[PDB]
């Protein structure tokens, strides 16, 4: 019971999930792709279905475009049970409306049939996790339709998402901001919580801290996977606090619609395993709460924390943690002074490649700059002119596009109102 | 009959109970493996065990949880085959640290099975003296099912005494950010449903573990000790030939003058825990005083400054009746009682002892400083509520803003009632 069904949507989803499930299997002792396992440790059944001399991820793969099913069938490999791969007759361009409005209806029925199978095989649902990018024709098109239809079936089951927000890195003066805002709207409407992963932020981190001159998109995913595995791990290698997915939701989000979270980890692991740092709690916290390591590119060091929590993975002394934390509280205050809003947890299972993993999650007011950037792009392409390429046949009325913008402005305004520093 | 049924609710409840039961068994020479007895039985099994003719002493308790986890760990691994399976009662989903879910959502169906199964247990008892429930005060299910069960107990068993032992959240130890509200709801209902309660503050215990026991890196596994250790001492009078409060009813008479103000602090010593704890003293000239020292106060309140409404000081083992009597002479006068009641510390002893100790003891203290515990909790609550933090996690299940206000008022009243007794 308290098991998690993970739903993987679109190519960005597949690529992150691949890295994720390989790393998680290794941590539990399960051979990724194939090879069964050896003396498995940790609460394996939350994420895996033990079959019998076999484990599979409790997961669903959605490939609207049939062209990418082999990225799971062969590249991920036999680890993800192929009967859980769902795909359509055709794909979508990068138009949210194509993936979201009355398209792939047959595909969607199958998507949910498969979700339902993973649910019926689970004693109880501790929640759902979705992984997708925000600008993709399927990624957010279906990802958003899926988010909504899941809540319709499971209104009391929290859905947590890790979504990847786009950045028009090479002059991408395209309709994508239209996709981003429409999915943002739906995230606000239906997700319990989500991690905001901004490729631009991550790009700067890979460039500045991972020392990568030009990371391929697939290399960037390694940092993403590192975050995803270490955050998720709070629920698999039991520690000092009795946590669950629902509990994380309660603790990090005090208001409806202010559920967008920042994430940060340390040490970052160089892809080539080129060097190691002394694993000092003080050093690790200095990196984790620095602006330089935040996946949102928001500089939370100038903001206020609505809620936050820190996990240390591996053996760290309480006596060092306390001084590291004292330093942090002296720099970053909390909203409404809620004295109960900051939690620390520890568990002894160290990550591979370091003595201590340090993971921080938080709900911080500077996160608005993420949504403000989206809004700005949208406005330039919308209020200035109706740029969107006639997305009307299976598309949106101006009012729907305006609704999304309105919802987004509301979330921006609410963070701004809670933290007026008075 | 003199039978007592324990209800262990939620993770803190079941985990502490599991430890309690391991230790009571030792006291009675019972084997954890289904409680057969290693020869003759010491103490009175009639209070806590069903005396099977088969020699099986069945601990009379329910293990209740919304999450089907701690119940399986205890039923299958920690006290395997000890608790009767029909009394292991559980749900499917836990609450996300939310009283409202524990009280309004999950559990609304389950409660009929909880109460029906309790009835089945009560039904085979010759006559109950009362019920003892154990839980975290601010736990989602702890305060949730805990309070729901209490309400239903009061309806079904109108003349039995309802006791509870519960653990308060602290600034350093807590798995939730919404505690403080789960706590005032929990406290409010208990004011309305319980006859007597003992409240232990994890803040206190930390401090004790950290500095008096000398244990760094404090963990819940040690805190649960000191909790179970105090519980096995407090309830000890119910297991032996003795005097003083030998019945839950007598406890009520001695410990709760006036209504509502029935929140007691626990005092317990020595804290041998697991340290070698060689004892060069253990003298009663210290022990009797020790139980009025902050070092053994599981409430984190200084009994020095406040007015006692009641005090029951219990000693166990080899202590001389006269030496204790003399010891009290240097306590009375540091300790003061209200002018509106019969006064003095009531004390006595039972000549038995737990393994490892020749002499030990505990005290139940009802005094005005309990208000400070409430004041800390209310202050946190007032801030949460007034700016609306986390309300949605309650509102979503129907926990109206009006219930927040209701609990706010009743708990504040308790504090006011104690404060007025200072002079
Ligand atoms: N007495 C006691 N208190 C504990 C223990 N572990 C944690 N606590 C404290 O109890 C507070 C209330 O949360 P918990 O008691 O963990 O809640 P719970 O009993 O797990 O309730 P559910 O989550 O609904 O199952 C925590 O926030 C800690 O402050 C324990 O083993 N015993
Ligand atoms: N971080 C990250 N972003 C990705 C990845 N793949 C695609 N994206 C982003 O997703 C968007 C394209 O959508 P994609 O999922 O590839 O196509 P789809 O399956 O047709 O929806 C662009 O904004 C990309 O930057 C990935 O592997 N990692």
């Amino acid at each position: 019971a308290g098991e998690i069904v993970c739903i993987q949507v679109g190519q960005a989803g597949n690529q992150i999930a691949g890295a994720f499930w390989q790393k998680i299997c290794a941590e539990h002792g399960i051979d990724p792709v194939n090879g069964k396992a050896i003396d498995v440790v940790g609460d394996t059944d939350i994420f895996f279905n033990t079959i019998g001399d076999k484990y599979i991820p409790r997961a669903v793969v959605v490939d609207l475009e049939p062209a990418v099913v082999e990225n799971i069938r062969e590249k991920f490999g036999t680890l993800f049970d192929p009967k859980s791969i769902v795909s359509g007759a055709d794909g979508a361009g990068n138009n949210f409306a194509i993936g979201f409005n009355e398209h792939g209806a047959e595909t969607l029925e199958k998507v949910m049939q498969v979700v339902e199978q993973r649910v019926s095989e689970t004693e109880s649902i501790g929640g759902f996790i979705l992984t997708h990018s925000c600008g993709g024709g399927t990624g957010s098109g279906f990802g958003s339709k899926i988010l909504k239809t899941i809540r319709e079936r499971y209104p009391k089951v929290p859905i947590f998402t890790f979504s990847i927000f786009p950045s028009p890195k090479i002059s991408e003066t395209v309709v994508e901001p239209y996709n981003a805002i429409m999915t943002l709207s739906n995230l606000i409407k239906y997700a319990s919580c989500s991690i905001v992963l901004d490729n631009e932020a991550l790009f700067s981190i890979a460039e500045k801290k991972l020392e990568v001159e030009n990371p391929s998109l697939e290399d960037l995913n390694l940092i993403i996977a590192q975050v995803l595995t270490n955050v998720t791990a709070s629920l698999r290698f039991s520690g000092t606090l009795n946590l669950d997915l629902g509990k994380l939701v309660t603790n990090l989000v005090p208001f409806s619609n202010l559920h967008f979270l920042m994430a940060s980890t340390a040490p970052l692991v160089l892809a080539g395993k080129e060097s190691y740092e002394k694993m000092t709690a003080k050093e690790l916290s200095a990196q984790v709460f620095g602006d330089e390591y935040i996946c949102a590119a928001c500089k939370p060091t100038t903001g206020r924390y609505l809620a936050a929590s820190v996990l240390f993975r591996g053996a760290v002394k309480t006596s060092d943690v306390n001084e590291a934390m004292a330093t942090v509280k002296e720099q970053n205050s909390f909203v409404n002074w809620i004295p109960t809003g900051f939690k620390i947890s520890k568990s002894e299972t160290s990550p591979k490649d370091s003595a201590l993993g340090v993971i921080m999650l938080g709900n911080n007011s500077e996160i608005v700059s993420v949504f403000e950037r989206i809004g700005a792009n949208f406005d330039r392409l919308w209020s200035r002119k109706a740029f969107a390429h006639w997305f009307t046949d299976s598309g949106f009325e101006e009012k729907d596009l305006d609704d999304a913008r309105a919802l987004v402005q509301k979330v921006i305004d609410d963070y701004r109102k809670l933290t007026e520093d008075a | 009959g003199r039978e007592v049924i324990m209800l262990h609710v939620g993770q803190a409840g079941i985990q502490v109970g599991a430890m309690y039961w391991k230790q009571i068994c030792a006291e009675h020479n019972l084997d954890h493996n289904g409680a057969p007895i290693g020869g003759d039985i010491k103490g009175d099994p009639d209070c806590f065990f069903m005396k099977a003719s088969g020699g099986k002493y069945v601990p009379r308790a329910l293990l209740i949880d919304l999450e089907p986890k701690v119940v399986r760990q205890v039923g299958n691994e920690q006290l395997p085959s000890f608790f009767d399976p029909k009394n292991l009662i559980h749900g499917l989903y836990g609450g996300a640290n939310s009283f409202a879910k524990g009280y309004l959502g999950e559990g609304r169906d389950m409660i009929d099975n909880i109460m029906e199964q309790l009835k089945k247990e009560v039904a085979k008892c010759e006559s109950l003296q009362g019920f003892i429930m154990t839980h975290a005060v601010g736990g989602g299910s702890g305060g949730g099912l805990g309070c729901l069960i209490m309400e239903k107990i009061k309806e079904e068993y109108p003349k039995k005494i309802l006791w509870s032992y519960s653990i308060l959240p602290s600034p350093l130890l807590s798995d939730a950010v919404v505690e403080p509200y789960n706590a005032i709801l929990s406290l409010d209902k208990m004011i309305q449903y319980t006859d007597e309660t003992v409240v232990i503050d994890n803040h206190a215990l930390f401090q004790i573990v950290t500095k008096n026991m000398g244990i760094d890196d404090p963990i819940y596994d040690d805190l649960n000790h000191v909790i179970s250790q105090a519980l096995s001492d407090i309830t000890a009078s119910l297991r032996f030939k003795g005097s003083l409060n030998t019945d839950m009813k007598e406890f009520l008479v001695n410990l709760v003058p006036y209504p509502r103000s029935h929140f007691l602090m626990a005092s317990f010593a020595p804290m041998a825990t697991a340290e070698d704890r060689q004892y060069a003293k253990l003298t009663t000239s210290n022990l009797a005083n020790a139980l009025f020292e902050e070092n053994y106060m599981m409430a984190a309140v200084d009994v020095t400054k406040g007015t006692f409404l009641a005090c029951s000081l219990l000693f166990r083992g080899e202590n001389t009746a006269q030496d204790i009597t003399n010891a009290l002479l240097d306590i009375k006068g540091r300790i003061k009682f209200s002018s509106f009641i019969p006064t003095g510390i009531k004390y006595g002893m039972t000549g038995t002892a737990p393994e490892g100790l020749e002499r030990s003891g505990s005290a139940l203290i009802n005094h005005t400083g309990v208000a400070e515990i409430f004041n800390r909790i209310l202050a946190q609550f007032n801030l949460m509520f007034d700016k609306g933090a986390f309300l949605n996690w309650y509102e979503i299940e129907g926990m109206s803003k009006d219930d927040f206000a209701g609990a706010r008022d009743n708990v504040q009243k308790l504090s006011d009632e104690y404060k007025r007794d200072e002079e």
